[PDB]
């Protein structure tokens, strides 16, 4: 529950200008293609058979959006990841068995896509100041590991 | 192992790179001891301040080492030989270091190359960089 | 990627196997059950109560399997291609599970063949098993 | 961590079996032999150049003891292993900066050993409940990572 000062500012200046619409379906899209068998958990979410197919089907999206909406939420309570996630850790390892590697690799993704989007803008600090935040959201997810 | 389509995917994006070979890479390295800051242990001689002529240096040297693994894809063992003695045998780096790196470099592409970074092409370039991090790390000698 | 002498390890210490296969292999799958029930959900449609005989059945499967990767340690994506696709393109095992049934495997030889499972053996054999795994859990076809 | 009483019936009678001169030095050794990059936390150990020099080493028999030890006193407080390692935890983690994913490591590395000194007595009921004692104690030494 760190981030310095000035890593919190950096974050939450960057946060505001995130269409929460469209990163967390290409994130979570993207952690589809990346790492194949993280679809095995959304088999019910239809045609994941091609990258097209994934990054363009709409449960992919939908679920996203609820994603990145978690992810907003850590941001607004950055000293109290724990409690935040707290629910979400039960559903993720006590009854999905999600392995906390992939909230690992989540949050490695939604900051390629963070890059892919703001371009120069993410520079190394701001870089540096995301890894914290996707690093407290990934430990407070496996919490119930722990 | 990667796929046909990987290859053509990592050499197609990589080829983009071209000129920027250098820059690109000393931005990731700058990217990883930012954000990693452990990693700064394995180069204690080095400086490592911003905009640092040696980091410039080094990140011209990793890109070009990748430059020989995307012309030597289908022989990598044989083509990274001497960078496997250096960083398996020598330095014996964490393997964890390297997935640290390729992500920087990652982030980079992505920072540096939007119309290419396509979710297939991320993809490949992911596999890629774990394959070179898995022939670099391992004692095969 | 495998020595020289992490090929002529393995293949000194699988060797001694032999007709053990089928017990090693349903012993390595039982202590994978039990010490990691998770891994129970990748097989729901299977008999997995204790000693069964699916199970003893699928463990000479994979040891004979691991014989097989052994014998063309140098051809493996080719020789491995159909597990590929099975645990790679349908089953889509997470890549966490090969690692703990490396590890049982690495127990199982451990408890029954103490004098092959020397400190430069086990290390060669779990290079071995952790290739053998990035073939199984890569689309690479 | 949770053993059943059978459980922690085997796991104590097994573990009282234990020489503790070796075994200790045994798990350390193989970990330095089997995943060479942990030996960069070893420096001052004297050699390490080979398989037969890391085991034979009096250093890492000796360390190797002091991590047995440990191990010890987790088996002797199963419900209280967080406060047991606090120490241990603030040592490897805010001083060493072990990446946790090297307990895990070191762990199924003492099992291997036990698997290795004990043969047939070492039952996959008997490595079940060996693999909750190390998951619990590995667990216990990042938590000051979380
Ligand atoms: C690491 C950051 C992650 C965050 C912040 C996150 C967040 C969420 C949220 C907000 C939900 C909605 C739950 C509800 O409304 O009941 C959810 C559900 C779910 N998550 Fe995640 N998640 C993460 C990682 C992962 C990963 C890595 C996986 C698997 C590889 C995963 C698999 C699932 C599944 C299967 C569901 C239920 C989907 C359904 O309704 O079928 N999550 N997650
Ligand atoms: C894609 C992954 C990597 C590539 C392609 C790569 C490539 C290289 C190259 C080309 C060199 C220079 C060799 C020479 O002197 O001729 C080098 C040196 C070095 N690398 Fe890497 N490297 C990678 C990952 C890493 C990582 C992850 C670390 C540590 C966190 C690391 C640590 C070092 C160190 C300590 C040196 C020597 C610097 C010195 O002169 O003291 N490398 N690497
Ligand atoms: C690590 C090395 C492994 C090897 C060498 C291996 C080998 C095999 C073999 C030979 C088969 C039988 C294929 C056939 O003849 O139809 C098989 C099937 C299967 N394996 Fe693996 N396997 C490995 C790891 C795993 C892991 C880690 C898991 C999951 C935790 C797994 C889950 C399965 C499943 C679900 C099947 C299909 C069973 C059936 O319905 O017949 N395997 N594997
Ligand atoms: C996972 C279970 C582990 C246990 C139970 C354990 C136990 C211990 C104990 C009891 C000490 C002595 C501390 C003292 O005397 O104050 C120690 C020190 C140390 N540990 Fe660990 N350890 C574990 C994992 C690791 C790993 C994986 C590494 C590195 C790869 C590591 C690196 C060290 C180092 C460098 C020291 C200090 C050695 C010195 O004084 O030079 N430990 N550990
Ligand atoms: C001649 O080429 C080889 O023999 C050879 C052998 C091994 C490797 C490493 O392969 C890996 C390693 C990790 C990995 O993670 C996704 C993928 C691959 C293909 C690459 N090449
Ligand atoms: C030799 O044929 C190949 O192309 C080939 C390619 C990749 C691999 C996988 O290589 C790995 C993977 C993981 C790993 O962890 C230690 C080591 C190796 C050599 C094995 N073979």
């Amino acid at each position: 529950v760190h981030l310095t000062p000035e890593e919190k500012s950096a974050v939450t200046a960057l946060w505001g200008k995130v269409n929460v619409d469209e990163v967390g379906g290409e994130a979570l899209g993207r952690l589809l293609v990346v790492y194949p068998w993280t679809q095995r958990f959304f088999e019910s979410f239809g045609d994941l058979s091609t990258p097209d197919a994934v990054m363009g089907n709409p449960k992919v999206k939908a679920h996203g959006k609820k994603v990145l909406g978690a992810f907003s939420d850590g941001l607004a309570h950055l000293d109290n990841l724990k409690g935040t996630f707290a629910t979400l850790s039960e559903l993720h390892c006590d009854k999905l068995h999600v392995d906390p590697e992939n909230f690992r690799l989540l949050g490695n993704v939604l900051v390629c896509v963070l890059a892919h989007h703001f371009g120069k803008e993410f520079t190394p600090p701001v870089q540096a100041a995301y890894q914290k935040v996707v690093a407290g959201v990934a430990n407070a997810l496996a919490h119930k590991y722990h | 192992v990667l796929s046909p389509a990987d290859k053509t995917n990592v050499k197609a994006a990589w080829g983009k790179v071209g000129a920027h070979a250098g820059e690109y890479g000393a931005e990731a390295l700058e990217r990883m001891f930012l954000s990693f800051p452990t990693t700064k242990t394995y180069f204690p001689h080095f400086d490592l301040s911003h905009g640092s002529a040696q980091v410039k240096g080094h990140g011209k040297k990793v890109a070009d080492a990748l430059t020989n693994a995307v012309a030597h894809v289908d022989d990598m063992p044989n083509a990274l030989s001497a960078l496997s003695d250096l960083h398996a045998h020598k330095l014996r780096v964490d393997p964890v270091n390297f997935k640290l790196l390729s992500h920087c470099l990652l982030v980079t592409l992505a920072a540096h190359l939007p119309a290419e970074f396509t979710p297939a092409v991320h993809a490949s370039l992911d596999k890629f960089l774990a394959s070179v991090s898995t022939v670099l790390t391992s004692k095969y000698r």
